[PDB]
């Protein structure tokens, strides 16, 4: 009922550990490649945020950051 | 206490902070789900920093005109606060010992040392007292509050021996700082509207208030 | 307890009153390191003695020689006979050699206490040297140290501090007005409302440079006034 | 740095760097040797 | 404990103060790996030594140029030497590349296999190429005075002095390049211009460094 | 060139904002579901303040510079924008209403500003595009309309509306319950909001194409 | 400007809008309206603490000031638009 600024501090840590692990966002692609189809899947489910997890808060936060990156590209 | 108080802002404003009048209709000090820069410690620290900077600014913006009108300083000086080289389009003073960019580089180095050490003490309380700084680290320890560091230099005369006296002085500082901030905003607005100095506006308004105000200065 | 410099302030823990003239004044905390404190005490003693000598020299020079400016007294054309128009290079060589020798001896005394008291040429000629910066012996032939040395050292350091302030006042007075302290005092007494720091400031009587014989020495005032 | 090097060792980054190097070499070759049609 | 490049900031794990001139300055973590840090240590030492030689030569030549000796500036010495003396520029480049190639190749393969150059395959010399530490090649040829084989504390102090002087010389060479590209004269000419008028002759008045001035 | 440097700075700021909001201060789900406050801000602040700021730039820079360009003045001899923004003499010469300051605005004498806020219509016979005075007046009206619309929904005070209340109040005999549950659908599904936004956005883009060939707003565009 | 029709109309408009909300005749921060335009209690998140006998807070003053300004500006421009 109150409109305020709700926030969480340091939810995700800034690191390059996940950059070396392709397909970490999805549970199906986290295993690794076995066939070439997987590679295509890696690009088809990249922005599919409601498929990585069922938490609406995580999806909204990812959407917000995606919007900022898009505006940076436009600038 | 003041106008605009609310039951929601009173949940986190219990008079602990200095100058707490319960004026927070925008809810910026709510500790529930707080982060980044919108949090009580940083906000109070920023307010006291703006308070002190605005106090020096208001005094420095109204001092040369008052001293010039009193005949204490010569005619070469006594210029408007926005005509002293601050904004070259509004006017610049060439009587300095060097161009404003050289003095700006000096200010860059000086302000970087002061502000960066201040920030490092805020991020880590007491970390400015261990590393060697020509023996000056003995007075850069501060305290638990980054807004009120103290020590042999920042508290030269050791004022506020009693907790009540320190609280009274803190409230006086925050109130004078808020008044100075409003005065600085008024200085900028009057400079943009009237195009003259603040003391000149005060004199013109004191001569004939009915014909000298914001309503008559529109056109 | 001793009287502090400010009413209500608390003196530092490293300033208990052992040294002379200890008012518990150290806003920068430069005395936290004991080695640095001893070095600064020697530096303050040197500054105090040199300032007292300079202040007394300026005053006596203005009294005995009222027509010679103490600021421009360093020029070779203002030196008295038989040192007029003398080569400043040899003069600098003399001062450098003698001052270098005595200052190296004093520095060695600071680094290693009681290690250079003996005369290196004539054995047996030593100085007592009770504390650092207080050699005595040949330096104090009248023997005034065989008594209350605490109050005497306190008077020495206080007079030296006052002389330091006085000599800097002399320098700024000569830089803003262009005359000696006695002449400036007489000028101020002639008209206090006309000759003060309110009007004399902003003017730097010191020129941009001086040509001492062949080379040019750059000169400046302590503040960016009008040259 | 190990993770950063592993990321730079992935197929798209390696492909980008390799094709940039090959394209640059071919472009510089045609620049210093304009219009080569025969040997 | 030890001083750092940014007071209050904890030093990184890959910088524990064992190396000379260690101030914990690595915001990009370029030397987090041990082998990479070893390679970067040798690179920094070589850079500082070359920068020291360059700064000393440039300062001495500019000193001779300011006085009436006819010394050319550092940005024209190559042309003056090649045109004054009948010296072929590509021949000199090839000779320099041959000597530097031999020296740097021996140093590189010594970095890959420490102590390998001491096998005696190069004219029978063994202890002259055994090497002391990484980037510190002790021996009778590189250190004939034997300062690296005596008084360990003095050796560590000299190591700290060497790394600090090398970093200062690198900054000095960068300043030489910027000063020549912005003012057009030599470093001592800029120093004389600044000493003649420090309030009006600086980087804030050259008209190139600050474009909005 | 300065605008390019500013754009690069803004790009770095946008990237830093994304990193900060994902790894340093990530808002909760309740912050994203404040559609009333979000709409109030996007209507008043974003659209209204953007239109007002552009109106100010058009009145103080586009109007005098373009008027001088259409008057035959060489581009090098035209005064700089800050020169026009610093003194009232040049602006008063190009537009006499500027000699009165902001006084006619507060005295409800807006008719005095009839030299740079008109309804000329048609196109400029010299450049071929729309009159910039009309576009400036347009942006002023648009800013006032959006700023007024930005105070419609309730946020933290009693005044304002609740979109759920308005949706539930709209129900007729031929539709059953009506818009019940639509508020919960749009406040919890990003795909539904994306569908609505993409449809209206694409429609507005096509409308932009038609309005731009029909009414050319830029000089020498037609 | 003081005493002119523009000033009188604007002052009367602002005073009329301020008098209606305080005397329970216009929507306030404490009393909302239904679809049949009937006053009823609200659920304000702020809950501004006011000393007024009817609970007239500063938010009501700002809202009524804006409403009166809009009505006054429209009335003045409308009369100036019809030549009256
Ligand atoms: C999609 C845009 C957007 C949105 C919705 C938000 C929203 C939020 N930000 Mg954020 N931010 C953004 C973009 C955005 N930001 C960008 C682009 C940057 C990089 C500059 C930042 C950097 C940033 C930081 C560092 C922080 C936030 C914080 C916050 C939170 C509360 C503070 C606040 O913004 O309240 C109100 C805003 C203010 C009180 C300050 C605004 C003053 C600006 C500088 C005025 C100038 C900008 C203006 C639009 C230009 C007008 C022109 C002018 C010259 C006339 C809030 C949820 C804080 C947080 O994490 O809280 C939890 C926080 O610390 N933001
Ligand atoms: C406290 C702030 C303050 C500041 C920032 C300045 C700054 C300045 N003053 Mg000044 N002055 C001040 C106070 C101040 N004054 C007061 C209170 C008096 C009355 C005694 C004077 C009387 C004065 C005179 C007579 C002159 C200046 C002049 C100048 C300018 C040249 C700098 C200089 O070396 O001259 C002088 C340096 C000082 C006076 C030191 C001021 C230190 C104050 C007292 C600290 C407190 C300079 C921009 C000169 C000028 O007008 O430019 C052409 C000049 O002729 N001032
Ligand atoms: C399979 C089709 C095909 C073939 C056989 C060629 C063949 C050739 N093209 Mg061509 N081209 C093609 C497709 C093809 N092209 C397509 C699809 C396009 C459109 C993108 C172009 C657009 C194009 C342009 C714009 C140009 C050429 C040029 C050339 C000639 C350059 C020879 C060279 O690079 O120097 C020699 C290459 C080397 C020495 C590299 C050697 C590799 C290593 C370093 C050494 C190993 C050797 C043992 C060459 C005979 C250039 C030309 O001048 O035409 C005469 C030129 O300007 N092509
Ligand atoms: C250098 C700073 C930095 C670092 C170390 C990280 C690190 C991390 N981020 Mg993060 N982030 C950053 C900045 C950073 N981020 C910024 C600036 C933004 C705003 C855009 C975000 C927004 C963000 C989100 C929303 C998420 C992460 C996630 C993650 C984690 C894994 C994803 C990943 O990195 O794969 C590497 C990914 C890439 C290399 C793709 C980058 C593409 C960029 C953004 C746009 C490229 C545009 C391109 C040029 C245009 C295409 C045209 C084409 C022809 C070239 C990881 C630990 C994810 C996570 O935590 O998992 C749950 C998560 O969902 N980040
Ligand atoms: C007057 C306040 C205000 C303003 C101006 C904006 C502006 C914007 N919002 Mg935001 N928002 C606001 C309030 C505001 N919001 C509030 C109160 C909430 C919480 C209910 C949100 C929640 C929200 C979400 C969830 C999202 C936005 C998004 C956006 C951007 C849409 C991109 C676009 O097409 O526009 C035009 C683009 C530009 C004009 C680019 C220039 C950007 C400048 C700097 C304006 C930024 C102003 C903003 C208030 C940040 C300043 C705060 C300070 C801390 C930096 C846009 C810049 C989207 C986004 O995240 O984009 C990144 C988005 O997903 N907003
Ligand atoms: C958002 C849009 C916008 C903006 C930014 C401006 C801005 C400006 N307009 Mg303008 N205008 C606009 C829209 C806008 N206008 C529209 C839509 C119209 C049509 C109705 C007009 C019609 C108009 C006219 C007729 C005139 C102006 C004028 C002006 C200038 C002076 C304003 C004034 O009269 O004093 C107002 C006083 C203020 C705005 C106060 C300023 C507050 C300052 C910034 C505070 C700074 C304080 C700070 C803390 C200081 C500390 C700094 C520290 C370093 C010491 C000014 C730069 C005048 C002009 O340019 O003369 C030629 C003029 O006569 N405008
Ligand atoms: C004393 C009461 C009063 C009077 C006599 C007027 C009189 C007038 N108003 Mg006005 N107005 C008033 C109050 C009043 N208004 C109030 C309280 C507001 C709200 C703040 C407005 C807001 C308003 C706006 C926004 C506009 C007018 C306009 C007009 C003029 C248009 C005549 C017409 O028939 O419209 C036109 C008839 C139509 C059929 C057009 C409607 C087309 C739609 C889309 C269908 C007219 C002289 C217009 C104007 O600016 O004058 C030139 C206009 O744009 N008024
Ligand atoms: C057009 C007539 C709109 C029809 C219209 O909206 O009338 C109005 C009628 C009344 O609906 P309600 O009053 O119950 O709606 C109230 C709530 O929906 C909220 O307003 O709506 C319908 O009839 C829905 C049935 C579709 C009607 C089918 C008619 C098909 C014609 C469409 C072809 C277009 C050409
Ligand atoms: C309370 C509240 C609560 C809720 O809830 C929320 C809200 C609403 C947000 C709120 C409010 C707030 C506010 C009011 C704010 C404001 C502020 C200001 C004004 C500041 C200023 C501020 C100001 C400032 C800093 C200023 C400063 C200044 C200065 C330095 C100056 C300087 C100078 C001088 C000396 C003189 C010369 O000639 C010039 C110069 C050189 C330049
Ligand atoms: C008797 C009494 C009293 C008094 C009270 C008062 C007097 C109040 C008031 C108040 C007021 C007197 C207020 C005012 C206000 C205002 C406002 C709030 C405004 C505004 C604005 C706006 C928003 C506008 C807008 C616009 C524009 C800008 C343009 C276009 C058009 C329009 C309109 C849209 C007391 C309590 C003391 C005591 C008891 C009783
Ligand atoms: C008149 C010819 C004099 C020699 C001219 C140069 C020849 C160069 C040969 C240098 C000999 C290098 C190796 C010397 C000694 C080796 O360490 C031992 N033979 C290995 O047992
Ligand atoms: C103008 C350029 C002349 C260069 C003269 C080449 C002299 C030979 C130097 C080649 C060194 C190659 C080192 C081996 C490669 C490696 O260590 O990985
Ligand atoms: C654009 C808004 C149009 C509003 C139409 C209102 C019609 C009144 C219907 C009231 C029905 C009721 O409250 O019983």
């Amino acid at each position: 009922k109150k409109v305020k600024i709700a926030v969480d501090r340091n939810p995700v840590e800034t690191s390059f550990e996940k950059w070396a692990k392709p397909g970490h966002f999805s549970r199906t692609l986290s295993k690794g490649p076995n066939t070439t189809t997987w590679i295509w899947n890696l690009h088809a489910d990249a922005h599919d945020f409601d498929s990585h997890t069922s938490d609406l808060e995580e999806i909204s936060r990812k959407v917000f950051s995606a919007h900022f990156g898009q505006l940076g590209i436009i600038f | 206490l003041y106008v605009g108080a609310s039951q929601s802002s009173l949940a986190y404003l219990d008079g602990s902070l200095p100058g707490d009048f319960g004026f927070d209709p925008l809810g910026l000090l709510d500790p529930v789900n707080s982060g980044g820069f919108i949090e009580p410690k940083w906000l109070q620290y920023s307010e006291v920093i703006h308070a002190r900077w605005a106090m020096l600014g208001a005094a420095g913006c109204i001092a040369p005109e008052v001293l010039g009108a009193a005949g204490l300083i010569p005619d070469a000086t006594n210029i408007k606060w926005f005509e002293s080289g601050v904004i070259p389009p509004a006017g610049s003073y060439n009587g300095y010992w060097a161009d404003p960019y050289t003095i700006f580089f000096v200010e860059i180095v000086a302000m970087q040392f002061a502000e960066l050490r201040r920030l490092q003490d805020f991020r880590y309380p007491g970390s400015m007292g261990q590393q060697y700084f020509l023996g000056l680290e003995a007075i850069f320890k501060g305290s638990g509050d980054a807004a009120y560091p103290g020590g042999p230099f920042f508290n030269l005369f050791n004022l506020g021996k009693t907790e009540a006296a320190m609280k009274e002085l803190k409230l006086k500082e925050i109130k004078n700082g808020r008044l100075a901030m409003l005065a600085m905003l008024g200085y900028g607005a009057q400079a943009v509207m009237t195009g003259k100095g603040p003391f000149q506006n005060l004199v013109e308004h004191l001569a004939d208030p009915v014909n000298n105000n914001i309503l008559t200065n529109f056109g | 307890d001793r009287k502090l410099w400010a009413p209500g302030v608390v003196a530092p823990e490293y300033l208990k009153g052992d040294l002379a003239g200890d008012y518990g004044w150290d806003p920068l905390g430069l005395g936290a390191d004991p080695t640095a404190l001893k070095w600064y005490r020697q530096s303050e003693l040197q500054h105090a003695r040199w300032a007292m000598l300079g202040v007394a020299g300026v005053l006596v020079q203005e009294i005995v020689k009222p027509d010679v400016y103490f600021y421009e007294a360093g020029l070779p054309q203002n030196l008295p006979e038989p040192f007029t128009n003398i080569n400043m290079g040899g003069l600098l060589a003399w001062e450098f050699i003698l001052m270098h020798w005595v200052e190296v001896r004093r520095w060695q005394d600071y680094k290693n206490f009681g290690s250079v008291n003996e005369d290196p040429i004539f054995k047996g000629n030593k100085v007592p040297n009770p504390e650092m910066g207080y050699p005595g012996g040949i330096f104090d032939p009248f023997g005034f140290s065989k008594g209350n040395l605490k109050e005497l050292q306190t008077k020495e350091i206080k007079n030296g501090r006052l002389a330091m302030i006085a000599y800097m006042a002399f320098i700024l007075q000569a830089q803003a007005t262009g005359k000696g302290p006695l002449a400036a005092l007489s000028a101020h007494l002639s008209n206090p409302f006309g000759n003060n720091i309110l009007k004399n400031i902003g003017t730097c009587t010191v020129p941009h440079s001086v040509d001492v014989q062949g080379l040019t020495i750059p000169l400046t005032c302590l503040w960016p006034g009008s040259q | 740095m190990k993770d950063f090097t592993t990321y730079l060792s992935t197929a798209p980054v390696i492909a980008t760097i390799w094709f940039t190097f090959t394209a640059g070499l071919l472009i510089e070759i045609n620049r210093y040797f304009p219009d080569p049609l025969v040997f | 404990v030890r001083p750092v490049w940014f007071p209050g900031n904890p030093p990184p794990a890959h910088l524990d103060g064992s190396l000379a001139g260690d101030y914990g300055f690595d915001p990009l973590f370029l030397g987090q790996e041990p082998q990479t840090l070893k390679w970067y240590v040798q690179a920094e030492l070589v850079h500082g030594r070359f920068a020291m030689l360059g700064a000393a030569g440039i300062i001495l030549t500019s000193i001779g140029a300011k006085v009436g000796l006819g010394f050319p500036e550092w940005y024209d010495a190559g042309k003056v030497v090649v045109e004054k003396n009948n010296i072929d520029f590509p021949t000199l480049m090839v000779i320099q590349f041959y000597l530097m190639g031999w020296a740097e190749t021996k140093r590189w393969y010594d970095f890959k296999n420490p102590g390998s150059q001491a096998d005696g395959s190069f004219l029978g010399f063994t202890e002259e190429f055994k090497g002391l530490e990484n980037g510190y090649p002790g021996g009778r040829f590189f250190d004939p005075m034997g300062l690296s084989r005596g008084d360990a504390a003095k050796y560590q102090e000299y190591k700290q002095k060497e790394v600090k002087n090398g970093r200062l010389a690198m900054i000095a060479c960068l300043g030489f390049a910027a000063q020549y590209a912005a003012t057009g004269k030599g470093p001592l000419d800029n120093l004389a211009d600044h000493l003649a008028d420090p309030n009006h002759v600086n980087f804030a008045t050259n008209g190139v460094s600050i474009p909005i001035a | 060139y300065t605008t390019a440097i500013g754009g690069l700075v803004m790009a770095a700021a946008m990237f830093f904002a994304g990193w900060f909001h994902y790894h340093k201060a990530a808002p909760k789900l309740e912050w994203f579901q404040n559609v009333e406050s979000m709409l109030n801000h996007h209507l008043g602040g974003l659209l209204g303040l953007g239109s007002l700021a552009w109106a100010g730039h058009q009145i103080h820079v586009s109007l005098p510079v373009n008027k001088l360009l259409d008057a035959g003045v060489d581009p090098k001899e035209i005064p700089l924008p800050h020169d026009l923004l610093l003194n009232r003499a040049i602006m008063a010469d190009l537009y006499p209403s500027f000699a009165k300051g902001i006084a006619p605005f507060f005295t409800l004498n807006w008719s005095e500003y009839s030299d740079f806020l008109t309804f000329k219509g048609g196109l400029n016979p010299v450049t071929g595009g729309l009159w910039l005075s009309d576009t400036a007046h347009h942006h002023v009206a648009i800013a006032v309309l959006f700023l007024v619309a930005g105070h419609m929904y309730r946020t933290n005070w009693g005044i304002g509306h609740s979109m759920k209340e308005i949706l539930e109040a709209h129900r007729g005999p031929f539709t059953g319950e009506g818009h019940v549950g639509l508020y919960e659908i749009l406040t919890t599904s990003w795909h539904a909001q994306l569908a609505i936004n993409l449809a209206l956005f694409g429609s507005l883009s096509i409308i932009v194409a038609h309005h731009m060939y029909a009414m050319p707003p830029y000089p020498y565009l037609a | 400007f003081i005493g002119s029709s523009t000033n009188l109309i604007m002052v009367a408009s602002t005073t009329a809008t301020l008098a209606a909300a305080r005397f329970g005749l216009a929507p306030t921060v404490k009393k909302n309206t239904t679809a049949g335009l009937k006053l009823v209690d609200s659920k304000n998140s702020a809950g501004v603490i006011s000393n007024d006998p009817a609970g007239f807070t500063i938010v009501d003053v700002l809202a009524m000031g804006a409403a009166g300004h809009g009505l006054g500006v429209g009335i003045v421009l409308g009369l100036k638009g019809i030549g009256a």
